[PDB]
RNA sequence: CGACUCUUAGCGGUGGAUCACUCGGCUCGUGCGUCGAUGAAGAACGCAGCUAGCUGCGAGAAUUAAUGUGAAUUGCAGGACACAUUGAUCAUCGACACUUCGAACGCACUUGCGGCCCCGGGUUCCUCCCGGGGCUACGCCUGUCUGAGCGUCGCU
RNA sequence: UGGAGCCGCCGCAGGUGCAGAUCUUGGUGGUAGUAGCAAAUAUUCAAACGAGAACUUUGAAGGCCGAAGUGGAGAAGGGUU
RNA sequence: ACCCACCCGACCCGUCUUGAAACACGGACCAAGGAGUCUAACACGUGCGCGAGUCGGGGGCUCGCACGAAAGCCGCCGUGG
RNA sequence: UAAGGCUAAAUACCGGCACGAGACCGAUAGUCAACAAGUACCGUAAGGGAAAGUUGAAAAGAACUUUGAAGAGAGAGUUCA
RNA sequence: CGCGACCUCAGAUCAGACGUGGCGACCCGCUGAAUUUAAGCAUAUUAGUCAGCGGAGGAGAAGAAACUAACCAGGAUUCCCUCAGUAACGGCGAGUGAACAGGGAAGAGCCCAGCGCCGAAUCCCCGCCCCGCGGCGGGGCGCGGGACAUGUGGCGUACGGAA
């Protein structure tokens, strides 16, 4: 009965989509049950068929992103989506490297006059 | 004493922690002893109760020498239910009394996996304990 | 208020007679046996003991 | 209103004052913080004096404190120049140096000499590499003691 | 009014909606303090954020 | 100058208050200049300004601006100061040069107020009661 | 007639809901609010109503963004990865 | 039906020949006080509402 | 004695003081010191088998995934699950998702009108019609393209 | 009576003692079963239902509003009435 | 100390006031709350420590503070007051 | 040596996140707010803005009989009460 | 009557970036009262204080002397103690009111323009490869564009510097 994501993640996209639909038209029924009595047994499934439904979808969505993001991993301009976002701020933070850069005239004084280790009394 | 100041010794943050407690955190609160038969065996003080160990009731009105097996454990009132722990209602049906796991005695415990490797971590931490104080 | 003179201080030599004055009177076995502490059995009153 | 006798005083509580009180029950903490901060440089800047650089001996200004003798802020450059010390190197070795200090009288400038010679024969240059090349040690000035020096780097005495 | 505008009318189905009393088995939970809904409105008396 | 922006005159108060016309603001021409033009390029940061001319009616400049995030600032590392976010809106806060001058702070007897960072922070140090512990 | 009688015509309102603030501030005519502020792009607040200004601060909604941005923080804002799978 | 309020008829209809394998004369919304989108829904003459309504669940 | 009234006591009412508690405050201190066009704060409307409020969440709506944990959740139901299995329940939260207003962004605030590209029914590009998708704010920087000027020149 | 904490002595500390402030908050009296439930003509008989009818309903009679209506429909406002 | 009797005495408190039982004001009744505080500065008195000195701050050295945000110490002991 | 520029550190911190403590307050106190509180409610609006903690160890929260239309009782029972 | 340079200016749903609002204890920039005190009041005081507007950061601001001093001289800023309720201001009334030196907390110093030398020796963006890619970077290779002589880069900045 139960629908796990453990298994949903090998299948093919089709399969996916035909859970998915066959679980959106037993929630169907199950809604048209509530209205009608129904029974207690049918009015637990609603709950069980809605989380399926999101498991499913939620799978889906991995799926798609995760091959989103292999087809740009390595072009420079990618979706906004795709884009690491940390926090407004640090998303104008220095580069990393651009920060790292030392003017030539400080690399020179880096060179010359370095900071010694040194001890005193003796 | 309490050193680490970190910590809190303080009744309401203390209390507040208890009754505000989550079902997973709930669980090590509502842990009770075994029994010396099986503390000799397993080198172990206490585990956390479970819906299917077999219990003795140590204090209170139900204070006996019965070993009852536990029936459900309602970690949202802290306390079991045990097999023939009831009192009979006005209208004849019986219910459940609730017995707080803390006087209450595990006999025989029901021995998964997961529970069989707490047991051997708990002996095994008690053990370098014993290995340190030595 | 928070700034309330909650803290008082003392005269660095009035803390040292003072000190001095209850070092004084833990010796005396009237004046730690009314303080409460029995000490009827103990075998001299400043108790020095080996550093062991 | 004055009753009889008294000084006609004048406080100056007449602004918002409870507004702006500081009160001191940081002191406590800020103390620790100081000295957890001071402990931590320590430990940073290894076998280095805690202290800092060495600094200069200085005359007070002014008739009033005119007899007595200070830390400077750093070394004057006349003072290095006659040491045979760079000035760029200087403070990578430990030694203040302020470019604003002038040198008026003699008598102050080879005190400060003779600090900065001091200064350079009781130095433990450390190699850049431990694989030692000139200026740098011996290995036996070196085990004997990487420690710190405790307090301020050769102390003034007025 | 009978010439309502959407967002109006969305308005007041809430605040219908929101009315109804209290479901009696909530009375039941462990720790309930709540014995009546205590936010009911009566259209004669006390008037909408309106 | 500044006319003192009051309906008729009607500054209600005692006569010391009563100025309207002959006033005159704080900061100067050349720092409201600097002002405006980081107001309207807001991406932009305000460097510092110079003068080009002055009829009786207005006066004119011109406000050097740069932008924080074109690779030839950013990656030089001489300029890339500017490209830190404490340096946002300088001549708002009064950090330019133009700017600087109306808060009045300089090193030595001329000055006195503003012997902590700024004529605001000196007031404040100087009207705290300082409370100690032991007193 | 100031009074009771003149009560009886106060058959049309000056305020609406506003759509920013969703107080009934909206002024009809004037097509502001009054209370935010609405079609000036700043909140409105004064420092003379304290109260006011607590009324609505960043606690007293949601904070649906703002809640997770503090424990994205806390754990370290780090992005892209899982934890060790099984 | 009740029906979600951001629908179209056009929607609806198409909805509807979707689910049930029907096919809709005309769609007649409202909206009921409440907040709920209701549709009457105009089943076409040569289909029966009595048979696709057992078929459904509903009776 | 009679009724009534007054006083005192007993019991009973009314009322909620006192006392005893305290998952709340107030004050002092420590560490960190993080929001927003990648759509914030705030507002709205929704979402539960029975749920109004609070809380929690966003049409995947009392939550999905993952990781840790290791049998519950529990007001009643109903169920699941083999709790010798990715496995109940909590916690964590790194993946995914996140309705409508809102700086608020196609133009308007009716929830009204739109333009332009692509896709499915509709056609068989016949434009219509319907549905879906993606763009369509202002300011400014670097470049790009198209341009304007009896601005300053050159060659023809 | 009540059902879980509390006191003596020596020192220290205070948001430390109420009859009043037309004091503040809460409660209760006498007044008092008092004033009162008097604008716009009007009610009566029977039955039904019902534990129970001066007041509900049905029937009968007598009355009023008297188409500038106490009638029939809307606007605004209400918001499920 | 509960009630009752009798003889003698006996005006209602609070308050401002030369003068209140007042035809002066506040006060139906009961409960709980409710007003000379804290900081700074001066002065004089008193107690203690040291005495031509005295002093402690501010700082520093000693601990993760359980009690400690204490306690102790400092050619800083005296820059300085 | 002005009319150009950068720069850590000791410093601030009644907002935030997360902790610790107290000669504080102990439900008319302490935050407006110990509770479904910036809630209910009021005001066109700016704005104002409450009250409200405690069965018991455990619901064992009074089956059943009986009077009454019922609310209410009388027995019976639970509880150490 | 064209075609072509540049100069100044336009338009783009052009390619790629940024800014917009919030919070606001602390911080920077403006603005700025009046209750109040003076036993009245107008200068003064309250106070550069509340309210108002703007802009930030984890701190801000300040900061490497057009400084103090007048000494046998000190030597960026900030903070604490002290200077000091002092010098000074003031219907010289009410009231207000700093700084230097001294002792500490900390301690850190630097870069341009210019003047000059060096075939612009400099920068940005394209496009192809190898690595690296959840803070878009390195290396290579392109007669591929542009910026730039109305001045980019290295040396160099008063402590002197260059050759
Ligand atoms: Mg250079
Ligand atoms: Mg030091
Ligand atoms: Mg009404
Ligand atoms: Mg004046
Ligand atoms: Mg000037
Ligand atoms: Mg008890
Ligand atoms: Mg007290
Ligand atoms: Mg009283
Ligand atoms: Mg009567
Ligand atoms: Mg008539
Ligand atoms: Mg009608
Ligand atoms: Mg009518
Ligand atoms: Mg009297
Ligand atoms: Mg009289
Ligand atoms: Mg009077
Ligand atoms: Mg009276
Ligand atoms: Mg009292
Ligand atoms: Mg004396
Ligand atoms: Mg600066
Ligand atoms: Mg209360
Ligand atoms: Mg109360
Ligand atoms: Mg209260
Ligand atoms: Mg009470
Ligand atoms: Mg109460
Ligand atoms: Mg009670
Ligand atoms: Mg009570
Ligand atoms: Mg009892
Ligand atoms: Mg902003
Ligand atoms: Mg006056
Ligand atoms: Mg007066
Ligand atoms: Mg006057
Ligand atoms: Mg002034
Ligand atoms: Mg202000
Ligand atoms: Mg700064
Ligand atoms: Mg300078
Ligand atoms: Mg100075
Ligand atoms: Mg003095
Ligand atoms: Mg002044
Ligand atoms: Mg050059
Ligand atoms: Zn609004």
């Amino acid at each position: 009965a139960k629908i796990k994501a453990r298994d949903l993640r090998g299948k093919k996209k089709e399969e996916l989509l035909k859970q998915l639909d066959d679980l959106k038209v037993e929630l169907s029924q199950l809604r048209v049950a509530k209205v009608t009595g129904g029974a207690a047994s049918k009015l637990s499934k609603i709950r069980v068929v809605r989380k399926s439904i999101a498991r499913v979808l939620t799978v889906i969505n991995q799926t798609q992103k995760e091959n989103l993001r292999k087809f740009y991993k390595g072009k420079k301009y990618k979706p906004l989506d795709l884009r690491p976002k940390k926090t407004r701020a640090m998303r104008r933070r220095l580069n990393k490297h651009e920060e790292s850069l030392k003017t030539k005239k400080q690399q020179r004084k880096e060179r010359l006059y370095p900071l010694r280790k040194y001890a005193v009394k003796a | 004493m309490k050193f680490n100041p970190f910590v809190t010794s303080d009744r309401s943050k203390n209390r507040k922690r208890h009754f505000n407690a989550p079902s997973h955190i709930r669980r090590k609160i509502m842990s009770s002893p075994l029994s010396k038969e099986l503390r000799q065996k397993y080198n172990v003080r206490s585990m956390p109760i479970r819906k299917d160990d077999e219990v003795q009731v140590v204090r209170g009105h139900y204070k006996g020498q019965q070993i009852g097996k536990v029936v459900q454990v309602y970690r949202k009132k802290y306390v079991i239910y045990i097999e023939r722990v009831q009192r009979e209602k006005a209208n004849g049906t019986t219910v459940h009394v609730g017995i707080h796991p803390s006087k209450v005695v595990i006999t025989r415990l029901k021995l998964d996996k997961d529970r069989k490797k707490i047991l051997e971590r708990k002996a095994k931490s008690r053990q370098v304990g014993k290995e340190k104080g030595k | 208020k928070t700034w309330r003179r909650w803290h008082r201080r003392v005269n660095t030599t009035q803390k040292r007679y003072a000190i001095c004055s209850a070092l004084a009177a833990s010796a005396l076995p009237a004046l730690v046996m009314s303080k409460g502490h029995r000490i009827e059995e103990v075998p001299e009153l400043p108790l020095v003991v080996e550093d062991k | 209103a004055p009753s009889r006798n008294g000084m006609i005083l004048k406080p100056h509580f007449h602004k918002d004052w409870q507004r702006r009180v500081a009160t001191w029950f940081n002191q406590p903490a800020r103390k620790i913080r100081r000295r957890k901060a001071r402990q931590a440089r320590a430990r940073r800047i290894a076998p280095r004096p805690a202290s800092g650089p060495l600094r200069p001996i200085v005359r007070c200004p002014t008739v009033r404190y005119h007899t007595k003798v200070r830390a400077g802020r750093g070394f004057s450059l006349e003072e290095l120049r006659v040491a045979g010390i760079h000035k760029k190197v200087a403070r990578t070795i430990g030694i203040s140096v302020d470019p604003r200090r002038r040198n008026k009288s003699t008598e102050s400038l080879q005190a400060n000499v003779q600090r900065l010679k001091e200064y350079r024969s009781k130095l433990v240059l450390f190699p850049r590499k431990p694989s030692a090349p000139k200026k740098g040690d011996s290995s036996a000035e070196e085990l004997k003691l990487a420690t710190q020096l405790t307090g301020p780097v050769m102390p003034i005495r007025n | 009014s009978s010439h309502k505008t959407f967002r109006i009318k969305r308005f007041l189905a809430k605040k219908q909606k929101q009315n109804r009393p209290i479901p009696q088995w909530i009375r039941m939970k462990t720790g309930n303090k709540i014995r009546y809904n205590s936010k009911r409105r009566h259209w004669r008396r006390t008037k909408l954020g309106l | 100058g500044r006319k003192r922006p009051v309906p008729k005159g009607a500054t209600y108060g005692k006569p010391v208050h009563h100025g309207v016309n002959q006033l005159k603001f704080a900061r100067s021409l050349q720092s409201v200049a600097e002002e405006r033009a980081g107001r309207h390029c807001g991406a932009l940061r305000v460097l510092n300004s110079y003068w080009v001319g002055e009829d009786s009616t207005y006066k004119f400049f011109e406000v050097i601006l740069i932008d924080p995030f074109h690779k030839a600032i950013r990656r030089n590392p001489d300029t890339q100061w500017i490209t830190k976010p404490v340096h946002k809106h300088r001549e708002m806060r009064g950090l330019t040069s133009a700017g600087r001058k109306s808060r009045g702070l300089g090193k030595g007897h001329k000055f006195h107020h503003t012997i902590g960072g700024s004529r605001r922070a000196a007031w404040r140090r100087r009207n705290t009661l300082q409370l100690h512990r032991y007193r | 007639t100031k009074g009771t009688s003149s009560f009886g015509k106060r058959r049309n309102k000056t305020h609406t809901l506003c759509r920013r603030c969703g107080s009934k501030a909206y002024h009809l005519q004037k097509s502001t609010c009054g209370k935010c502020g609405y079609p000036a792009k700043r909140k409105r607040k004064y420092n003379w109503s304290a109260k006011a200004k607590r009324r609505n601060t960043t606690g007293t909604g949601r904070m649906r963004h703002l809640k997770i941005v503090y424990r994205r923080f806390r754990h370290g804002f780090r992005e892209g990865t899982t934890p060790k799978p099984k | 039906f009740i029906v979600d309020v951001k629908a179209n008829k056009h929607q609806i209809k198409q909805a509807v020949k979707k689910l049930y394998d029907i096919d809709v004369a005309k769609v007649n919304t409202l909206i009921r006080p409440d907040g709920e989108k209701k549709a009457y829904v105009r089943l076409a003459p040569d289909y029966d509402a009595l048979d696709v309504a057992n078929k459904i669940g509903i009776i």
